[PDB]
RNA sequence: UGAAAUUCUUGGAUUUAUUGAAGACUAACUACUGCGAAAGCAUUUGCCAAGGACGUUUUCAUUAAUCAAGAACGAAAGUUAGGGGAUCGAAGAUGAUCAGAUACCGUCGUAGUCUUAACCAUAAACUAUGCCGACUAGGGAUCGGGUGGUGUUUUUAAUGACCCACUCGGCACCUUACGAGAAAUCAAAGUCUUUGGGUUCUGGGGGGAGUAUGGUCGCAAGGCUGAAACUUAAAGGAAUUGAC
């Protein structure tokens, strides 16, 4: 690995952030009048297809191509800007597809203005767990199982997230958000099933 | 120079050892138990005591000449409890605050591959 | 001039780690000044000490003890507390330490200790002012000395197979005496 | 009160050539008398240090080396060979549920006749496709992978010396054989020799000992 | 040990180091995995004989299912004789008798625990569910065998390991209720007042009582078979609510 010391600190941080702390990072290449130094890929995205300037803060010289990674669902082919938690989201916004995500290799030019990604020519899809047996909320067994005493609010009758705007979905999220933001404070889940459904569990 | 010696660390419930040796193990240079720098039966086992134990032996290594430890710790092992306990945790830290330099450190506690009968009965006995 | 302890991550402890690596090693190379990386090589963590710029030998221990306790499978903000006080110890040990029980009776056991939605593992960590891990067969406990023994001699009973009803009565007593 | 300390004498103990850098230490006994010799307490006295001291590098701190003092002159003790052994910290991280764990083990005698016996280890690995969870092994597999390994072990040994046997074991060269040996039947990882241990030994001579030293 | 005493020790205990002997056991790996009629079975190698499933355009041609009498095997403890005798340890001999969480604890130790040759025939010997055959139901995980693939890797083929599809057999799981049930619940505990596929065993309110007596098996301990007089209004199953 590499050594974490007192003075480095501050850039490790910086790195666990995504920010190329280094310049030039997957580099691959009205005179000069502006040009912009950064070290995030979002900006720099825009920047390029734009047919802006973007300086090479480490080195000095104009950047005109670069290769980074973004998000493409491999349902509907559509490309999607990387998150800045550095995972994909688990539904697709334009199919709906879920877990289709999957994050892909990326070049862009200023010459073009286009975008490409770069696949894998021998690809192996692995299909565990896609299918499985799941309740139906009409069943005969499901309406003995509901019980006697209505809707119990304690361990409530839990219903499985399949739906991207699912009101049990909403909860989640924020719910998340403010559990972090109580332990970060303090301090100073997961929707689907996986792909080992299907293995029983003692 | 740094001339390592060796250090063992028994400990068990009811009473803990510190113990130091030449590098061969065949000479000892100091021992001292925490029964040793305790007044009653029920403390002997306590971290308290084997906090004293330790800083009196890293006194007679200054004096001898050894600047330098390795660390082997032990539990009882065989058909009893495997790992040490925290009569053991307190000697360590004694002596890493003691100005010696220690070594690599290694857990040399017996295990058996399979046993002889365990003392107790069929009804369990409280450990 | 130079000493470093290095210490091992098991694997099912391993991706608990990577999404806490932001959270534990500012602690430790502000508050101790100890530097540290980890070496993905070997699955391990390596703590180093650089004479220049450290207060006193027991940074060190403290260290690696945190990052021990982490790796048994307490709370990142449980184990936190070995950086700040100074008097707490981990005991651990196993069921078969007490009675040999092999089957359904070894299932049975561990049940008995959690009991329903965890309850009887929620009491004991109140009555003692503890910390408590069930890993399988092993139990770890993490505390002052007296209270790790309040707490040892309470979940033996249990594997002993004394029903949970009797037990909480016990605890009754044990937490008036602390008050006196 | 006698202060035995008083009465102490150091020596220093040197590691044969074999080894990259051989000040191991220091050892202490009672100054000698005419009544008994020191001599007599310094043979035999086995000492234990770990590889990755004698090697100077840190990828070798997993592995133990037992020497026996055997010689003395000079206020040197002068020390051959004696056994090998892993950390019982190492082991206990091979060791992983899901996977088959295999042992073999071999007695044999050296060219300069030393009668020894050595332990190997090994675990089976996934392919880099796989998708079920637990690579597990036939029992006809590991028949067959203990066959050959005890072949390739009975050859190493009848290697010219007790001490070309060692360097050997240094670069770790017999584990990467087995590695492809073994590659037609299963996949295979963390190879290793686990143990050396010395069962019995030839009538001491001095002419091969200080061969080892200048 | 909750606290302590009996006990061991300046002739050196406990602790450290180098060697040796004996008897028992087979950790981690070890799982909602495997084998066997059941009891039960886990270190390596060799010999001996047996077995299920699968494959088959091989052979015989009803040779089958269940089963009184009768027969083989049958955990632990126990009995008779020889061997062995590390550990643990009914009985026995001893230390303390204080203290309500730790209220049952410490030391030594006979028979036994292991084995050879004969006995015994019990267990919550449990899935508390007799065996054979047909139908009502679907999915993907796993163990063994087989078929296909322009599939991946080992290598320039074959084989091995892995991936995808299909199929026979097995230990389980999830979903489903035409149904069943007092309910808990059930792929059988379904196809039963719309009552009949074949066949073996057992029960008839609670005690007296698995007692007495006769027989039979056993060295013995005991096993198998097994009453009546008399007495009594309940004993029992599942599931609701919740006093001081
Ligand atoms: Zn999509």
């Amino acid at each position: 690995g590499d050594w974490i010391t007192p003075e480095n600190l501050t850039e490790a941080i910086i790195k666990d952030s995504g920010e190329d702390t280094t310049g030039s990072l997957g580099v691959e290449a009205p005179e000069n009048q502006v040009a912009l130094a950064t070290g995030d890929f979002a900006v720099q995205n825009v920047a390029l297809q734009m047919n802006l300037n973007l300086m090479n803060f480490m080195s000095g010289l104009k950047i005109k191509r670069i290769r980074n990674y973004m998000l493409r669902c491999h349902a509907c082919f559509k490309i999607f800007p990387l998150p800045k938690d550095g995972k994909p989201k688990h539904f697709c916004a334009s199919c709906g597809g879920q877990g289709t995500l999957l994050r892909c290799a990326v070049s862009v030019d200023s010459r073009t203005g286009n975008v490409t990604p770069h696949l894998k020519s021998n690809f192996q899809w692995n299909n565990r767990g896609n299918r499985y047996s799941v309740a139906s909320p009409l069943s005969k067994n499901s309406q003995k199982r509901y019980g006697k005493k209505g809707h119990v609010h304690s361990k409530p009758q839990e219903n499985v997230i399949l739906r991207e705007d699912q009101k049990e979905y909403e909860k989640v999220i924020k719910q998340e958000e403010w559990t972090r933001r109580h332990n970060e404070k303090i301090l100073n889940v997961r929707i689907g099933k996986g792909r080992y459904v299907n293995s029983s569990k003692r | 120079s740094q001339v390592f010696g060796v250090a063992r660390i028994y400990a068990s419930f009811n009473d803990t050892f510190v113990h130091v040796t030449d590098l061969s193990g065949k000479e000892t240079i100091a021992r001292v138990t925490g029964g040793m720098k305790v007044k009653a039966d029920r403390d002997e086992s306590s971290p308290y005591a084997a906090m004293l134990a330790a800083q009196d032996v890293a006194a007679k290594c200054k004096e001898v000449g050894i600047t330098a430890v390795h660390v082997k710790i032990r539990a009882t092992g065989g058909t009893r409890t495997k790992t040490p306990g925290p009569g053991g945790q307190a000697a360590l830290r004694a002596l890493a605050r003691s100005g010696l330099r220690i070594g690599r450190i290694e857990d040399v506690t017996p295990v058996p591959s399979d046993s002889t009968r365990k003392k107790g009965g069929r009804r369990g006995r409280r450990l | 001039k130079f000493e470093s302890r290095k210490i091992m991550v098991p694997p099912h402890r391993m991706t608990p780690l990577r999404n806490s690596w932001t959270k534990i090693y500012p602690p430790l190379v502000e508050h101790l000044k100890l530097q540290v990386r980890m070496n993905l090589k070997t699955k391990s963590v390596e703590l180093r000490t650089n004479p220049k710029f450290t207060t006193d030998p027991g940074a060190l221990q403290k260290g690696a003890d945190f990052i021990k306790a982490f790796t048994l499978g307490f709370d990142l903000d449980d184990s936190i507390a070995l950086l700040r006080l100074d008097d707490l110890y981990i005991e651990t040990f196993e069921v078969k330490d007490v009675k040999t029980l092999t089957g359904d009776h070894l299932s049975r056991a561990i049940g008995r200790i959690a009991g329903k939605d965890g309850k009887t593992k929620f009491a004991i960590e109140n009555a003692t002012r503890t910390r408590i891990v069930l890993a399988d067969s092993k139990i770890h406990i993490l505390g002052g000395f007296t209270h790790i023994r309040m707490a040892r001699e309470s979940v033996v009973s249990l594997i002993l197979g004394s029903p949970p009803g009797k037990v909480y009565g016990n605890l009754r007593t044990v937490a008036s005496r602390l008050k006196e | 009160v006698v202060d035995p300390f008083t009465r102490k004498e150091w020596f220093d103990i040197k590691a044969p050539s074999t080894f990259e850098n051989r000040n191991v230490g220091k050892t202490l006994v009672n100054k000698s008398t005419g009544l008994k010799s020191a001599s007599d307490a310094l043979k035999g006295r086995v000492v234990e240090v770990c590889l990755a001291d004698l090697q100077g590098s840190e990828d070798h701190s997993f592995r133990k080396i037992k020497l026996r003092v055997d010689e003395v002159q000079g206020k040197n003790l002068l020390t051959n060979f004696h056994g090998m052994d892993f950390t019982t910290d190492k082991l206990r991280s091979m060791v992983r549920k899901w996977q088959t764990l295999i042992e073999a083990n071999v007695t044999v005698k050296t060219s300069d006749d030393y009668v020894l016996r050595i332990f190997a280890i090994a675990f089976t690995r996934k392919q880099a496709n796989q998708v079920k969870r637990h690579s597990y092994a036939q029992s006809s597999h590991i028949r067959a992978i203990r066959k050959v390994i005890s072949e390739i072990l009975t050859k190493e040994v009848q290697g010219s010396t007790l001490a070309q046997l060692t360097s050997k074991l240094i670069p770790e060269v017999i584990n990467k054989e087995i590695e492809n040996a073994t590659k037609d039947i299963f996949p295979l990882q963390n190879i290793h020799v686990r143990k050396v241990k010395l069962l019995k030994q030839p009538k001491f001579d001095v002419g091969a000992l200080m061969a080892l030293h200048g």
